[PDB]
RNA sequence: UUAAUUGCGAUAACGAACGAGACCUUAACCUACUAAAUAGUGGUGCUAGCAUUUGCUGGUUAUCCACUUCUUAGAGGGACUAUCGGUUUCAAGCCGAUGGAAGUUUGAGGCAAUAACAGGUCUGUGAUGCCCUUAGACGUUCUGGGCCGCACGCGCGCUACACUGACGGAGCCAGCGAGUCUAACCUUGGCCGAGAGGUCUUGGUAAUCUUGUGAAACUCCGUCGUGCUGGGGAUAGAGCAUUGUAAUUAUUGCUCUUCAACGAGGAAUUCCUAGUAAGCGCAAGUCAUCAGCUUGCGUUGAUUACGUCCCUGCCCUUUGUACACAC
């Protein structure tokens, strides 16, 4: 289905936890930079993290 | 679009050596009735009497059958290569022949009676009644007997 | 002994396949008022035969009193000119 | 001496045996490695032979 | 002579074949795997062997004649097999080589739970992530049974299975 | 040829004509009680509509004379117009009447 | 001389890199020839049953072996191509060449 | 020095490529005219194109069309996806962009398969079973 | 206008070119023809006695003619179509050579058709020059 | 909320492992170091039609020239619930709006835990104890027989009961895939021959050979018209061929005669949610030619998908038990 798992939730929360300033709302400028922060094995994989991490962002933006 | 009279004199049925040969259908379709002769006899027979095939079997004249019959009778005298025909070097003659509307279930019953006079696996079997071409018994022919 | 069978009656049908002038005539006579002309329309009223029907059909465009308008094979689509 | 195996055996299913057990069974003829079935599940992974899907 | 296609599916056979022919004489050797290198002419087969003084022998006696083997298995001309044997790091991360060891132990007189604790254990300190063994059977009962042990963390699904684990 | 009106129309009509306003649904009771009748939503009403004029052509012109293509349209003659005779407008009021019957 | 070499391998990497060094190695010597082709694969199927014996419900597993052959064009003298050719040899890859 | 532009359409496992350039208005399909295919229900299926935004645009434009694969209609559904990318892509690159966006907008409207090749690809077949999802019988007694 | 083959239809061709042949009568067809099954499939010969011949002609000579290089076997499989085996599942069946074979040696007997290299049959300059005759039938009339 | 012990989260638990997922395989836009004339080629050479004005197809064989967008699949690629609209302690997330080779994880598949089953296989194994076993035997074979035998019942299946259909022309269009050493297999053309196969093989490290798969189905036009009829080799007889030191219980293919049951099949029952079902046929396994089976496939392409648990079974929880291999 639709939701996903903790290696992506916790990935992408570490990521924001530690990588706040360096990434941003948008996926496509948070795909590049989420490959050459965090060695990610899977393109699907890095698409996952990139999503989640972006998806937080417009959660923090508000609140 | 051609277009007849239709006279009395249309037969309803045909009498061909003592077998009831239906009317108003196809000549070729017709003579299917005669055990011996069907779709691509007829159409052969047909040919050689140079019978207008879109005819039916209405008006068709007494000399257009009688060449029609003479080659059923006789197939091999209008040169005929000997491969159209039911009984290819019979067994006891040798010669090419055509079984007839009787003699086709009189050389059957000639041709199932050496088998059965001489006891052969097949002669044994038609006297039986089951299969006789190696189909299995086992699963087909029940409500036969 | 059971073969599981129905065996319904018959109509013993008629189709007459040979026609004679009072049929010629009277189906001569009877192409107009038919809105709508085709092979099966034949049989189903004036009681001639299958091959009747489209040997009749093609022979009534041929001197041309029914207008065809479809052309296609297994349906034959004609009406009447007015 | 010729009546010991006279009987013809270089056609049919007498033929071919496996390579490996020489079973006449199950037997893969296709591009002539002409193992039997058994065994050509263990040997599938060293011959090359993967699943995929 | 063959197409490259049922030449291929040849090989893998050539190969099958040699590796079960080099896992019953050189079973007390150790031998782990056979890797075939195949040349215009020649042909190196090298084996990965936990006892190289064993494979090789007085004079190389003990590498020769398997050369012969092979040479005249396949008919060969002369001289184009050459064989070759080197001493495998990495004995504990080789699962034949464990299962053989534990096979040479059970066909020595050892329990079999001792012998089963001993390659978990020995495969702990060659550097594994995880190890499995499975020994099933009659143990200790007229009924068998599949009694197993293992430690660290395998994995069963997927691809990584087809890398990561070796069987 | 028939029915000089726009030919597309009476197959609208047609549709519109036998799609059953109101049928009957089955409901288990104490085993067997009754049938309750329940209403039709339009997307119900044009596949049954489609249906009753597909099934009837199917097997008017099975095994007699008429081609598929002129019993097709035999059916949607009387379906438009309202006839009480074809195949799709008799199911569709005794399917209607059953339902009323069966409340 | 018109030469072709063949390269009728299994493992794609091993083919794809001894092809690029096969390229790389014959332009180093500033010779004329064409890049590689790149043929069809040619999956090879062996569908079978799984079971040993004949009970059970009826599961099939496909085995599949891929190959895939690369040729590429040269024109290059044979006292250099013999040298070329059995250098960097590279294990489970078939490395052939054809004259004529 | 010709402007040509080649382009494609694909089927479930037909495909075909138009060669169009600004040529004499013609329309061809296999080395045979497109409107002579004539089996009077797939006329239009080919002609919808300049049924619906007319000649206007095919005045001054020779278009041949090579298609191959699949059957009778897949075949047509893979003539009309070239003959429309090509002219698609012609005024893509020699016509105004205005041209272009307006023909796209009315071939969507009418039907998303004459800009969109139908990604709905056959289902693999598996065991078990005479089809993909369909399975043999299953027999209890 | 222009004049070319193809522009012209496919269906009208096929028949038009056949009763061209018929009427010249130049075809020689050594007879033995409504006799043979035609294909071992069809379990029946032709229903145009008088015909079935001319248009197999015709047939073969437009196939021919947008073909390139073509064979007795390959023509066998063009015309081929299914035996019905009865009980046993339907299965594509080959028609008889001689058919395909003698109406090609006839189309070389007469000029239309000439022996191509690599093997087969090829569209001969005669068989197209007797085209413009066929086409011309279909351009006056709707023009 | 789950085509998810998937997550959000109260929290005597914390931190983990396996399973799920992730992973691996296909379709398809990179147009630049993924293509040979193994694919339309952009200009060679001319022939067969009309316009002397502007097409529609065939092509010797190492001059090529600003060569690659279709069955061919590497390197930053691409589709992550984009963004947005609404609903939920705004928590993970049902649902809609343009979008892009595609959006409920893209479709499909492989891989796939821990207990278990006296599940199946000793008839795959040269993997394994016992058998009045080591020169009359169950071992080793050679000839002839036979699951290839019929009162009957059952399971998986094939072809039909026809005008949306049979037959006769005719038009022709896919995709998986296979094919050569102690080789005559892959029927290409020039074997007159004529279903079948002997002559010759000119034939590619199998895109240029079978096969530009050149096929069945399908689809202008005509033959019978509703009948136990052209829906009929189901069952017999007669003959013609090739593989097979050898077919008589048809090996198989081919030609000829008659209708046999069968006329939307009872209770009962199976499979099925998309280019699926269903129709259709082809390659491969088996194979000494020729298999009604299987595996793959590809051609033509149907009614609802806001589903329910009453329709037989799964998962979790709570509860009763006199059950414990356990209703």
């Amino acid at each position: 289905g639709r939701v996903r798992t903790k290696t992506v939730k916790r990935a992408s929360k570490a990521l924001i936890e530690r990588y706040y300033p360096k990434l941003t709302l948008d996926f496509q400028t948070n795909k590049r930079l989420c490959d050459e922060i965090a060695t990610i094995q899977s393109k699907r994989l890095r698409n996952k993290i990139a999503g989640y991490t972006t998806h937080l962002m417009k959660r923090i933006q508000k609140g | 679009s051609l277009v007849v009279q239709e006279q009395g004199s249309f037969q309803h049925i045909l009498r061909l050596l003592n077998t009831n040969v239906d009317g108003n259908i196809k000549i070729v379709y017709a003579l299917t009735t005669i055990k011996g002769v069907g779709r691509r006899y007829s159409n052969l027979v047909c040919k050689k009497a140079d019978v207008d095939l879109h005819k039916r079997a209405g008006e068709l004249t007494q000399e257009e059958l009688e060449r029609i019959v003479q080659i059923m009778q006789n197939p091999t005298h209008y040169k005929i290569p000997a491969w159209f025909l039911n009984r290819q070097n019979d067994i006891t003659d040798g010669k090419d022949y055509h079984t007839l509307a009787n003699n086709v279930e009189s050389k059957l019953r000639d041709d199932l009676e050496r088998l059965k006079k001489i006891r052969a696996h097949r002669g044994i079997r038609h006297f039986w009644g089951l299969r006789v071409r190696g189909q299995h018994t086992k699963t087909t022919g029940r409500r036969r007997a | 002994k059971k073969k599981w069978s129905k065996k319904s009656m018959k109509d013993r049908a008629q189709h007459a396949v040979i026609l004679d002038q009072e049929k010629y005539d009277r189906i001569l006579k009877e192409v107009p008022t038919y809105r709508y002309v085709s092979v099966s329309v034949l049989v189903d009223r004036l009681k001639i035969g299958g091959s009747l029907a489209r040997i009749a059909l093609r022979h009534l465009e041929k001197e041309g009193i029914i207008k065809p308008i479809s052309k296609h094979s297994k349906q034959a689509i004609y009406t009447r000119a007015t | 001496e010729n009546v010991w195996f006279s009987h013809p055996r270089r056609y049919g299913k007498g033929s071919r045996q496996c390579r490996v057990c020489s079973s006449h069974t199950g037997l893969i003829r296709k591009y002539g490695l002409n193992i039997c079935r058994q065994c050509f599940r263990e040997k599938a992974n060293d011959i090359g032979f993967n699943k995929f899907r | 002579l063959i197409s490259k296609k049922r030449k291929l599916v040849a090989d893998g056979v050539f190969y099958a074949e040699l590796n079960e022919f080099f896992t019953r004489e050189l079973a007390e050797e150790g031998y782990s795997g056979v890797e075939v290198r195949v040349t215009p002419t020649k042909t190196e087969v090298i084996i990965r062997a936990t006892r190289t003084q064993d494979v090789l022998g007085e004079n190389g006696r003990r590498i020769n004649e398997l050369t012969l083997l092979v040479q005249k298995r396949f008919k060969y001309a002369p001289g184009t097999i050459v064989l070759y044997a080197e001493r495998v790091q990495d004995r504990g991360l080789s699962a034949v080589a464990q299962a053989e060891s534990m096979k040479f132990k059970l066909l020595n007189g050892l329990a079999i739970r001792r012998a089963a604790y001993g390659v978990v254990r020995y495969v702990m300190e060659s550097g594994a992530k995880g190890c499995e063994v499975v020994v099933s059977g009659k143990l200790r009962a007229a009924r068998a049974k599949a009694m197993k042990f293992a430690d660290g963390f395998l994995i069963h699904s997927g691809q990584p299975v087809n890398d990561f684990i070796d069987t | 040829v028939l029915t000089d009106q726009n030919p597309i129309q009476v197959v609208v009509d047609a549709i519109t004509n036998t799609g059953p306003r109101e049928d009957t649904t089955r409901v288990g009771g104490g085993g067997a009680a009754r049938r309750q009748a329940v209403d039709v939503s339009p997307l119900r009403r044009v596949n049954q509509a489609i249906a009753l004029l597909t099934i009837g052509a199917r097997e008017a012109a099975f095994r007699n004379i008429k081609t598929i293509a002129e019993t097709l349209a035999e059916e949607l003659i009387n379906a438009a117009k309202g006839s009480s005779t074809s195949y799709a407008i008799k199911k569709k009021d005794e399917l209607e009447r059953v339902a009323k019957s069966n409340r | 001389i018109k030469i072709r070499i063949t390269l009728t391998s299994t493992k794609v990497k091993q083919l794809e890199n001894v092809s690029s060094n096969i390229v790389k190695n014959a332009e180093q010597h500033n010779l004329v020839k064409k890049g590689p082709v790149r043929l069809p694969t040619k999956v090879l199927k062996i569908s079978t049953r799984k079971t040993p014996n004949g009970e059970g419900s009826k599961t099939w597993e496909t085995y599949e072996m891929r190959i895939h052959k690369r040729y590429i064009d040269l024109e290059a003298p044979v006292q250099i191509v013999k040298r070329i050719t059995q250098i960097t040899i590279e294990p489970g890859v078939d490395v052939e060449v054809v004259v004529a | 020095a010709v402007p040509s532009v080649q382009t494609f359409g694909k089927k479930k496992s037909a495909t075909a490529v138009a060669h169009v350039k600004a040529g004499k208005g013609l329309i061809k399909v296999n080395g045979s005219p497109i409107t002579l295919v004539e089996p009077e229900i797939l006329r239009f299926k080919v002609y919808e194109p300049l049924l619906l935004v007319g000649l206007d645009k095919f005045s001054n434009i020779d278009i041949r069309v090579r298609v191959t694969g699949g059957g009778h209609v897949s075949q047509v559904y893979a003539i009309r996806q070239a003959i429309a990318k090509g002219l698609v892509a012609y005024h893509q690159k020699y016509v105004d962009e205005q041209s272009k966006n307006e023909l796209k907008k009315a071939f969507t409207s009418y039907d998303r398969t004459l800009l969109i090749a139908d990604s709905r690809r056959p289902e693999p077949k598996k065991f078990g079973g005479k089809g993909a999802r369909s399975r043999f019988q299953k027999s209890y007694r | 206008p222009g004049v070319s083959v193809r522009d012209v239809a496919a269906q009208d061709f096929i028949n038009a070119y056949a009763s061209f042949l018929q009427r010249q009568g130049k075809l020689e067809v050594p007879g033995y023809v409504d006799i043979v099954k035609t294909s071992s499939g069809n379990e029946m010969p032709p229903q145009d006695a008088e015909g079935w011949f001319y248009k197999r002609a015709a047939s073969v000579a437009r196939h021919i003619y947008m073909r390139k290089q073509v064979g007795v076997g390959k023509l066998n499989k063009l015309y081929g179509g299914a035996k019905s085996r009865g009980v046993r599942p339907y299965k594509h069946i080959d028609a008889s050579g001689s058919i395909n074979r003698k109406v090609l040696q006839a189309l070389e007997k007469i000029g239309i058709v000439e022996i191509s290299p690599k093997g087969g049959r090829r569209i001969s300059e005669n068989g197209q020059r007797d085209l413009d005759r066929i086409a011309a039938q279909t351009l006056e009339e709707d023009e």
